[PDB]
RNA sequence: GGCUACGUAGCUCAGUUGGUAGAGCACAUCACUCAUAAUGAUGGGGUCACAGGUUCGAAUCCCGUCGUAGCCACCA
RNA sequence: AUGACCCACCAAU
RNA sequence: UAUAUUAAUAAUGUUAUGAAUAAUUAUUAAUAAUAAUAAACUAAGUGAACUGAAACAUCUAAGUAACUUAAGGAUAAGAAAUCAACAGAGAUAUUAUGAGUAUUGGUGAGAGAAAAUAAUAAAGGUCUAAUAAGUAUUAUGUGAAAAAAAUGUAAGAAAAUAGGAUAACAAAUUCUAAGACUAAAUACUAUUAAUAAGUAUAGUAAGUACCGUAAGGGAA
RNA sequence: UGCUGACAUGAGUAACGAAAAAAAGGUAUAAACCUUUUCACCUAAAACAUAAGGUUUAACUAUAAAAGUACGGCCCCUAAUUAAAUUAAAUAUAAAUAUAUUUAAGAUGGGAUAAUCUAUAUUAAUAUUUAUCUUAAAAUAUAUAAUUAUAUUAUAUAUUAUAUAUUUAUAUAAUAUAAACUAAUAAAGAUCAGGAAAAUUAAUGUAUACCGUAAUGUAGACCGACUCAGGUAUGUAAGUAGAGAAUAUGAAGGUGAAUUAGAUAAUUAAAGGGAAGGAACUCGGCAAAGAUAGCUCAUAAGUUAGUCAAUAAAGAGUAAUAAGAACAAAGUUGUACAACUGUUUACUAAAAACACCGCACUUUGCAGAAACGAUAAGUUUAAGUAUAAGGUGUGAACUCUGCUCCAUGCUUAAUAUAUAAAUAAAAUUAUUUAACGAUAAUUUAAUUAAAUUUAGGUAAAUAGCAGCCUUAUUAUGAGGGUUAUAAUGUAGCGAAAUUCCUUGGCCU
RNA sequence: UAAUCUUAUACUUAAUUCUUAAGUAAUAUAUAAUAUAUAUAUAUAUUAUAUAUUAUAAGAGA
């Protein structure tokens, strides 16, 4: 959120400094915006980015504008921490695994609004053809005389459900997950 | 917008496509090249 | 225009898969009150809109008129 | 004398 | 870059205090490469639709077309765990007969053997395996319209004192799986020869001219 | 409407495909070919260079000359990308093949030196766009320890005189135009954040490969069946004018054509002009008509504050007073609908359709949702990670978005709850046997799924959103009465692109 | 959890090279057993013994 230019930030990943080995006794600057530490070390409850899932592996969760989690629980034992996402779900993350202190930058990129179709393009998306729009033959919204939604579940060209249908279920489901993220 | 002129000659672009290499180098090509060797065709590819 | 459902006790609404002569509200008569009105306790009215027909017995039923929203919508 | 009308009641700290 | 390289030498030839450095040329040695090669037939994998059923979904069409792969002059098959029936036969193949018969089928359309008897046909029997187990079988999902053998998954034998074959069973009978080889009679091509109540629109050109971006089409 | 061929008819008819011709002579032969002269058309082209393409069409067979510097190719290197290539066992797959990685290919791009000409070889080592403002500075007037003044403003060249070297060499100061335009430069604005890939000296070389080269290229020489008013890439592109490559002209150049000559009825096309009217036309002002600077001022209502409106309209000055090139410039307002700029039926439909920005919903935690994948590996999503991606509806913003889960789905939890496959068993069975046995069937205990059912929830999911009677002298109907639903149409808006009757009533 | 499963990253003979063997060496895993011992345990280390010459690391997990 505030790491402006002329600012020092650290790694804790590989072990505490051998410099502040020599000199609780420094956990306070241990946590700092913008310093990496395996979560082993985050004091629970601190607003985190960039978390990872592998205790050697990248980040790779809260990477993005605005993106904050949270070290919501440190299960000292089996290894794991619960977390909370951005989503809101409560997840297993490898407690020595990489989770950066801060809230990341654009705290604003939710307030950006792209006011001519051109600056879309630009950014590379091209037209949304609407199914109600087209034909039967093309997505199943299509047809009908005037404008119509044919009595057809919202659903996609594939026929796949859009409003509400839960795609990944059964066997093939998330099993780190510990509560699910808050829905509607 | 009239029609008609949907040839646009471009020699490099010929040979790629209807070349006799691009025939030989391909299965599918050898194969038309073979069936025209069969038929008694003089001019197998462009 | 044959062609679907509806014609009730003053008002509204009954009832249903028969085993029938309901409800309040209004009204009349008391009472309560200083006098009303509520409240209370007492009686009123069904041809359960007309024909014909059936099981032991159809408000019910079948069997269609005198009655209630109606029926047009292959045009080059 | 002017002078035809009056109307509402509900239940405890 | 084989009129190459690696040398070695021969000689004119150079930097060089013969002499070690190379420059050719010349020999000799040694070191490499050189896919155009058919089509048809055959075997295998995959496998339609129209159509038929006066419709149509089963079924047919049809294991056909088509696509893929691979092998040879042919290939495939081939010497019985075959048939049969109380008699018997003796590899395989093709044809006739059996026979449109038994069998089979939305018991419709339709599909349909074998034995046996003859033809054709070649020397037509013969060791190659220390005899065959995740196999016989079974259960199950499939599986040449009849007629089975196969195959995914998984269970799973036995020694001839055995085992296959018949809803089943009892008799009887026959044969030896899980190892092999095999001319000839055949398909196809090309050639020669012979015969043509075949061809001059099936009689030589041309896959050319020409149309098409292309596969492909295709004259006179 | 048989096929092939031949030949008729229409018919000597229509047509001869934007056009400027004349003459004289080649040549007692020429509308059509050549030459000369006149006239004309094109001229940010019908010109000059070119790219691509092609029956060489050419100023032609006695033919389109390249060591390299305003030559290209070839070559070196890559992009997009491609590849019977690549890597006991690269991965996956009826076969085909596919994927991933390597490797080799792939110009539309990159690529050394050079007129005071230049040398590539072998060997040893070790850059999206866009701008160039301001300000400041130097300079000619003012005036002459001023203010104004308007121009100058980074580059490139010769000259002169020096100055350093000894008539080269280079430095140094000295004078020296307007407009374009160009190249190397610098410093610099935004968001849309802006390709890849291929050493150094030194020594020693270097007897210079091949290939394009014509002409045609806004066209008769390519694509369009034709010598086809179609299509076809690039730089130039006299001057004079102007803001300009607009518009006029057009120096030079290049043309004047496979139809001419007459004729100019009716009639059609393409134009010009038009009395008095002035939209009376008509489906409808379709078409045509209409321009009181183009510059500089000046410019309303409204409004999302954006000279949006707006190039406002009118009006003004510069010019003009009878008028006396072309070219840009074509009024205003209400309504419906759509916010917009855009997209679409290439060849009948350009809109009221699509898109969009915004809004909402919704899925997916990433060994992910989506999509593709005879089916996989795997790929895109993304070197992204919920402020992301995918789907879905509405379609800027104001003011606003009410009610219902009936149905249908989605979602959640229930040991409510039927059932399918799958088992040791051992039993009635049969049938067979002489019994043993064997082969079927058939039950029967164990731990029951998803599903459905049922209960939530979910309508910016899909969807849905009452009737009758009666009432304040008449009228209406707040009120009253019944019934009925899952809910009972709410705020808007309303003869609407929704209105049948209906050309609804009334107003302009 | 060594079922599945994701991800990531010397030398001598013998038969220039390569393979086998043996011998040791080497590493490492441990074992045999001691060392010096301490809070019946043990740091180890050790000679010695086993015995190697796809691993490892991360995640999922009958």
């Amino acid at each position: 959120d505030g790491l402006r230019p002329g600012d020092v930030v650290e790694s804790f990943r590989r072990g505490i400094p051998q410099t502040l080995l020599n000199e609780a006794i420094l956990s306070v600057k241990t946590t700092q915006r913008g310093n990496c530490l395996p979560i082993s070390m985050i004091p629970i409850g601190t607003i985190i980015h960039n978390v990872g899932i592998t205790p050697v592996g990248p980040g790779k969760f809260c990477r993005s504008a605005g993106t904050y989690a949270r070290v919501l629980a440190k299960l000292p034992e089996k290894k794991k921490a619960i977390v909370r996402l951005q989503s809101g779900e409560h997840r297993y993350v490898s407690l020595e695994a990489v989770a950066t202190i801060g809230v990341v930058s654009n705290i604003d990129h939710q307030n950006r609004s792209l006011g001519k179709a051109g600056r879309s393009r630009w950014l590379g998306i091209r037209p949304t053809v609407r199914g109600v729009a087209m034909n039967k033959c093309d997505h199943p919204h299509g047809g009908g005389r005037g404008k119509s939604k044919s009595n057809k579940l919202s659903m996609s060209p594939w026929g796949q459900l859009a409003k509400g249908y839960k795609t990944r279920r059964g066997k093939n489901q998330n099993r780190m997950k510990v509560k699910d993220r808050p829905r509607g | 917008k009239s029609r008609g002129n949907t040839y646009q000659p471009s020699t490099l672009k010929r040979k790629r496509t209807f070349g006799f290499l691009a025939r030989a180098k391909s299965k599918q090509g050898s194969k038309i090249l073979k069936r025209r060797k069969l038929k008694g065709r003089w001019f197998l590819s462009h």
